RNA sequence: UCUGAGAGUUUGAUCCUGGCUCAGGAUUAACGCUGGCGGCAUGCCUAAUACAUGCAAGUCGAUCGAAAGUAGUAAUACUUUAGAGGCGAACGGGUGAGUAACACGUAUCCAAUCUACCUUAUAAUGGGGGAUAACUAGUUGAAAGACUAGCUAAUACCGCAUAAGAACUUUGGUUCGAAUCAAAGUUGAAAGGACCUGCAAGGGUUCGUUAUUUGAUGAGGGUGCGCCAUAUCAGCUAGUUGGUGGGGUAACGGCCUACCAAGGCAAUGACGUGUAGCUAUGCUGAGAAGUAGAAUAGCCACAAUGGGACUGAGACACGGCCCAUACUCCUACGGGAGGCAGCAGUAGGGAAUUUUUCACAAUGAGCGAAAGCUUGAUGGAGCAAUGCCGCGUGAACGAUGAAGGUCUUUAAGAUUGUAAAGUUCUUUUAUUUGGGAAGAAUGACUUUAGCAGGUAAUGGCUAGAGUUUGACUGUACCAUUUUGAAUAAGUGACGACUAACUAUGUGCCAGCAGUCGCGGUAAUACAUAGGUCGCAAGCGUUAUCCGGAUUU
């Protein structure tokens, strides 16, 4: 879900952090046990492999914030290509127009980048944009809407954003370039891309 | 609908007397040539096949197809 | 566009047997001149035939009628096809200019023709008064005059005269003018004026010194001339006589007949003449729509507004909607608003439907009555628009379905389509009330009279196809009962997974003044008590049914005080089952008696029916006692069953002659008389 | 046009006067996106003359781009 | 790059045959729970049941008489048509009841076919006659209207003349059931409208006319072959089969007639039975293949039904027509009218699929020299969460889990829960205002320059100048365009298969389950409170077809 409400939540079932510790950051407790009514001493009772396939799907999606739709609709289109597409799924899924936003410093989250682009304040190749399904390709040139530049929060997240190796960006312009793919290395590795690949028994 | 119903049914209600009446006119040519053959009715036959067949009543094909029928029989006299 | 003195709206009000469909069919034959009516020509070229009473009047029920005359087209109206009624006059009334009263004349009585002045008066609409049966023994100008004046004391003005008597009427004259006679019998199209005798000249003047100081008292011009004698113009008193019937302050009498077709020119003159247009008095006051409601005037400007006030199914289209056109013009197609729907409404087409045709109009201007095609989610009372001008809500009187009938339905398709009927039936009459009892499952119909019922099944099984016969129906009569032995209870069955024991004593006390006490005295052990909740609940759910006919019995207290249970068998069932049993047998065993709730009724009659009505209260074995009077009337107060009412309705009504009303309210319980309990032994 | 909703398109289609659009059809003698006119239409030139040499006169919205390109110049010359 | 995912279930325990069953999609799907949105489609799968109301295709006055009106004393010019005549009526749109077959496609032969019109092109558009619509008058009648008489014109109708060329015919030249060629016999072509010029005459320009020359186009026929189930259907067919003469079709033909003769098919199934519009194709699978043929296209059948015919190039014509069967309606009760398988709507059924929707703006068609005219064709609007897609209901900070609830029931503590409260920010949408599209500048029209037959010129060709075409649109879209977290979350399951259990009541009762199976007093299980997991403006639930299903 676009808004998954008390993402927090999730993460004391999932473990699954977003930057370093920010996810977990003992804001009540620092736990991650399992909440509810069901056990915080002990865990579940019904277990399957089919639900760690499911775990992992989960938590990825979370960090990422997909819906299931739109998770369909990429697997179709990567589908679409040729070569070694375990790989390439995962480089796609980290090019979407928010994790573009986030990987440029532009959003402290994905939770916050879709804000920021739903609300006008993204302005990609001059045709606005408002639907965050895109996938960004090597050398492409993101703005920031220039209108919108007058935010203190925004002003503070360009100058100590996230900055990868694979894109660039200017700190203080509010104006970046995805320049090229990134690796699967540099990327958590907490999530296996076959387990989706193989859990896809929809097609 | 169709605002002109009427118009060609009863403009082609007395062209339908009138081509009535050239095949019968041409009935009674043929059926003359029928009782009695020679050059000369065939003659007539052709003007009058020839006038008619030229309007939408007679076809070209068979209007070949009879006059052939009548020249057949004509070559044995 | 068109001239507004002489466009005009007005309907002709007259009671059943008294000739309202005469009256109003006649009237419409004689000034039926335009080809969207032209009935003169049209019945002179067809055969006559004849009607029922009932599908007369359902063929005669109508709309929008248009007539012509010298310079003024009058559009005529025939909501009221019953005996009748009060919504079809409100809506009339409230939809119209003005209207011609005929009075009921072979009846003295008039029982229905007061229904309608009354609601004439209070809504001070202009109407003016005419008798037609007096062509028939009995009826005279002089005698009804007074007889108004004394049962009323409505204060008119006697107008026009009759030359000679009940049987010997044969001419009528003008007190404005002089003495027309008539050249021709039926239909009335021929009527020249000739001077008055002398033995009738004088007559005349002498009421030309009583009309005109009648009407010599509002207008300076008239007292002027008046005091001085001089001649009065009739233009003046016409004037006058228009600006009292706007102003309720006389009231003007004609005389002739409508079933013998007398005097039928003068009269298109007169309500050409005297009785208002739109334009000639203020327009419809009506309570704008701004959180405040206050009362404004439509204008008759360019601005259009119209409440709905018919609507009707009809096959092929769906639903035909009347409505009455207050201010503007509406046009076909457009987009209407509707403020309490709050949605815009898609008109399709504009139609005036007629007596017996519909006829397509692209235009309808303010103060006109038409129908439209379209707005399918329109519904009663609301306000529309297409020239966006503050929308009005204006109903003048309701009425409440109180006449309550249960119809058995015989069978589950009739049902299904009884429902059809009335819901739809409901568009077109939404005064009437439409259930399913979850006491009898009788179809309860709630509407207000004989005639009215027996129309509206007529129209049901007629339109809607819906065949059913007549119900009858019925009272609850609850049951209470006497004290009980103790109980007996037993319950030995080898079912339910396993076997099933169980003994149980209570004591089981009916009394109406407490509910379901439980007591529990267990203090040796007989009984655990995961056996007490159970047998609460077990008489808790048995008592909702009765021996004598599933009667729920109430006001019973249990008293546990013995028990027993078997070996590691009888489970928790037994119990129930077991005290469901015993409560069964007591029931039977104490001869149970019924309850009905016995209701107040407060007849209303002012003396004139006292002793009907002590006849008629006898007549179901009754409770007259003596009499009170409530302020203005004197009301009884009876104590009545519920059962024999819906037939006391009826039975009311009749001895009443229609005059008469009360309410109906649950009085109290009492137990049924002996009368009403040897139905249910069986 | 035709195709998706309020999205021109106009196939340049050899087709009668008997049958109607979109249906039966000879030849597909080109296509035309009429979205935004600036002379934008895939064109074959070749089967435009047989189609003028044996009647059967084309449409007529195309005449304008027939006479930049000089086609009825072309074709005139074979009546010569 | 490509060809395949398994699981539960019978025994005291265990292997095998073997069924049931689920895990995946699509849905002329409904419907429950409700319920933001647009782009995008989709939307009687159901009574070929009957339909008021209009749309549903009408067009030509520079093709004609003939009058009304507009101007003009008048003469005269023009709008309209009451009509004639010309075209369009067969197209088109919808339906699938019939139809298991040349329906379909296939390679097709048409030594057997038509195609007005358009198109290449040859010959020319000559000379006569008589006509009725219309109009008027009478009968009768509400009209319906017919009857009777007169007057009329045409590019309307019937002769005649020439006919390059044509068919026919006899002779002379040819092909592998036929044509090519020489001469000769017979015979038949129209018509003028309008413009320029010319004293006039006449000539020239355009349209059209007539045969003729190319074609092109589709239609039709014949054929190879395939193309449902059906043996609980083995004899069947009599113009039926073979041939001959005559006749019919645009053609060939038992197509028909008359005559003679006796077949023909079938055991690889004739005939009969029930079904089905045929195909391309949709959906499923990994494929062969299976299912179906929603939107789409081609073809074909019918046009309330059963016979029948004219017209025209094109028919037995949805909406033309004659009659018969049957239906609906009006009537003056004498007589007739019409049939929405056109668009909506409607009557009914169904569980059910939207509005008695707007412009002909664009396209296309038809008619027109041309102004242009008609378009429920077409292009659009609306409605429905019906589907795909996207997208709101916020976002960062915010503690040792705020209060309260649930569990812990034991009372530590957790869950609710960074969610809260609160701080910070934010405006797609909500909200404020303006501009404002594209589509349509195509297409014709008027000025214009030149071009070629042409000349005395007028008229067609391109280059641009102008004339204009909007239901859409008040649209998309754009604009520190105003205010403002403000304008919006439901929902299947949580006993195993199969992502989700805590507590209580229930006592084989209430009930649940796709399979197994639980409930007879401790239910991981029924129900309830909470929480949880999965989706999400959707969630489920059934029928549907396929990988399982290799269970033909």
């Amino acid at each position: 879900m676009k808004y998954t409400g008390s993402i927090f939540k999730r993460s004391r079932r999932l473990g699954f952090s977003l930057l370093e510790n920010n996810k977990e950051f003992s804001k009540g407790k620092k736990r991650k046990t399992i909440p509810g009514q069901h056990g915080n001493r002990f865990r579940s009772s019904t277990m399957s492999g089919y639900a760690q396939q499911l775990q992992e799907k989960q938590r990825m999606q979370y960090m990422y914030g997909i819906t299931d739709k739109q998770f369909r609709r990429l697997f179709r289109l990567v589908l679409k290509q040729r070569g070694n597409l375990a790989v390439n799924l995962f480089r796609v899924l980290e090019s979407r127009l928010d994790n573009i936003v986030y990987r440029m410093g532009f959003a402290p989250t994905r939770r916050s980048a879709r804000q920021l682009v739903n609300h006008g304040h993204v302005l990609l190749n001059d045709r606005t944009v408002d639907t965050p399904s895109i996938i960004l390709n090597p050398g492409d040139k993101v703005r920031l809407k220039a209108k919108t530049i007058k935010i203190p929060i925004v002003k503070a997240a360009s100058e100590s954003g996230v900055v990868s190796p694979f894109v660039e960006t200017n700190n203080k312009t509010f104006e970046g370039t995805y320049v090229r793919f990134p690796e699967r290395s540099e990327l958590p590795a907490g999530i296996n891309e076959s387990y989706v690949v193989e859990w896809y028994k929809r097609l | 609908n169709i605002k002109s119903n009427e118009k060609r049914l009863r403009q082609n209600i007395k062209r339908n007397l009138n081509n009535k009446g050239q095949k019968t006119k041409l009935k009674t040519n043929v059926k003359n040539f029928h009782k009695e053959i020679n050059l000369d009715n065939l003659g007539n036959v052709y003007s009058q096949a020839d006038r008619l067949a030229r309007k939408g009543i007679i076809s070209t094909n068979r209007a070949r197809r009879l006059k052939s029928r009548n020249v057949a029989v004509l070559n044995k006299t | 566009t068109v001239d507004l003195i002489n466009f005009r709206n007005f309907g002709i009000m007259a009671h059943i047997d008294a000739g309202k469909t005469t009256t109003s069919e006649r009237i419409l034959f004689h000034s039926g001149r335009i080809h969207k009516i032209g009935e003169t020509h049209d019945g002179e070229s067809v055969m006559d035939w004849m009607e029922q009473e009932k599908e007369r009047g359902i063929t005669i029920t109508s709309a929008a009628t248009s007539v012509s005359w010298k310079n003024c087209s009058l559009n005529l109206i025939d909501t009221p096809g019953h005996v009748d009624f009060t919504v079809e006059v409100e809506r009339s009334l409230r939809v119209l200019d003005g209207a011609i009263a005929v009075l009921d004349a072979q009846m003295g009585v008039e029982p229905q023709t007061e229904t309608v002045w009354r609601q004439a008066s209070r809504y001070e609409v202009p109407r003016i008064i005419f008798v037609n049966k007096m062509d028939k023994t009995g009826a005279n100008f002089e005698r009804s005059v007074q007889s108004i004046q004394q049962r009323l004391g409505v204060k008119a003005v006697p107008i026009q005269l009759p030359i000679g008597a009940e049987n010997d009427f044969n001419g009528i004259i003008d007190l404005i003018e002089e003495k027309v006679y008539f050249f021709d019998g039926g239909k009335e199209e021929k009527a020249e004026e000739k001077p008055i005798p002398d033995q009738f000249k004088d007559q005349v003047k002498q009421m030309r010194a009583h009309l005109v100081e009648e009407v010599a008292n509002f207008d300076d011009q008239l007292m002027a001339d008046y005091l001085e004698g001089k001649e009065i113009s009739i233009a003046d008193i016409k004037r006058c006589i228009r600006k009292g019937v706007i102003g309720c302050q006389f009231f003007p009498v004609l005389c002739g007949s409508a079933f013998k077709n007398k005097g039928i020119k003068l009269l298109l003159d007169a309500v050409v003449d005297f009785l208002p247009s739109p334009v000639d008095v203020p327009q419809a006051k009506a309570y704008g729509e701004d959180g405040n409601e206050v009362l404004i005037s439509a204008s008759d400007d360019a601005p259009f507004v119209g409440l709905a006030f018919k609507v009707a199914t009809d096959p092929f289209v769906g639903r035909l909607t009347f409505v009455r056109v207050y201010s503007g013009v509406l046009k076909s197609g457009s987009y209407v608003k509707n403020v309490r729907k709050n949605k815009k409404e898609r008109v399709s087409r504009l139609v005036k439907m007629h007596a017996q045709n519909r006829n397509e109009i692209e235009e309808i201007r303010a103060g006109d009555i038409c129908a439209i095609i379209g707005l399918k989610d329109t519904t009663t009372g609301e306000t529309l628009v297409d020239d966006k001008i503050d929308v009005q809500l204006e109903a003048m009187q309701f009425a409440q379905p109180v006449i309550s009938l249960a119809v058995e339905p015989k069978t589950k398709a009739d049902q299904e389509k009884m429902s059809i009927a009335l819901s739809k039936l409901a568009e077109e009459d939404p005064t009437f009330k439409t259930f399913t009892d979850p006491e009898t499952g009788q179809t309860i119909i709630a509407g207000m009279g004989e005639l009215h019922l027996d129309i509206l099944v007529d129209r049901m099984r007629r339109e809607f196809k819906v065949e059913v016969n007549v119900g009858a129906p019925q009272v609850s009569f609850r049951e209470t009962f006497n004290k009980e032995s103790e109980v007996e209870g037993k319950y030995i069955k080898q079912s339910g997974g396993r076997g099933q024991y169980g003994h149980v004593k209570i004591r089981f006390e009916p009394n109406k003044d407490k509910g379901f006490e439980f007591v529990d005295k267990i203090v040796g052990g007989r009984i655990p008590r995961e056996y007490i909740k159970p047998v609460q609940a077990g008489l808790e759910n048995a008592m909702a049914s009765g021996p004598l006919a599933g009667y729920p019995m109430i006001d019973i207290k249990a008293t546990l005080f013995d028990g027993s249970f078997h070996e590691v068998d009888s489970s928790e069932m037994a119990f129930k089952i077991a005290a469901s049993l015993a409560l069964k047998e007591a029931g039977k065993v104490c001869s149970p008696v019924l309850l009905e709730p016995i209701m107040a009724i407060e007849v209303t009659v002012p003396e004139q029916y006292f002793g009907d009505t002590m006849g008629d209260i006898s007549s179901r074995r009754g409770l007259i006692e003596g009499t009170e009077q409530r302020d203005n009337v004197q009301v009884i107060k009876a104590k009545v069953p519920l059962k024999e009412m819906f037939g006391y309705a009826t039975d009311l009504r009749s001895f009443s002659q229609g005059r008469g009303n009360y309410v109906m309210q649950f009085s109290h319980y009492a137990e049924t008389p002996k009368s009403v309990v040897n139905e249910i032994i069986a | 046009r035709m195709g998706r909703v309020h999205y021109p398109t106009y196939r340049i289609v050899a087709v009668d006067s008997r049958v109607k659009r979109d249906g039966k059809y000879i030849a597909l003698i080109g296509h035309l996106n009429p979205a935004l006119k600036e002379n934008k239409c895939k064109i074959d030139e070749a089967v435009a003359l047989e189609w003028l040499n044996k009647g059967a006169k084309p449409t007529d919205t195309v005449r304008s781009l027939f006479s930049q390109t000089g086609l009825w110049k072309k074709f005139v010359e074979s009546k010569k």
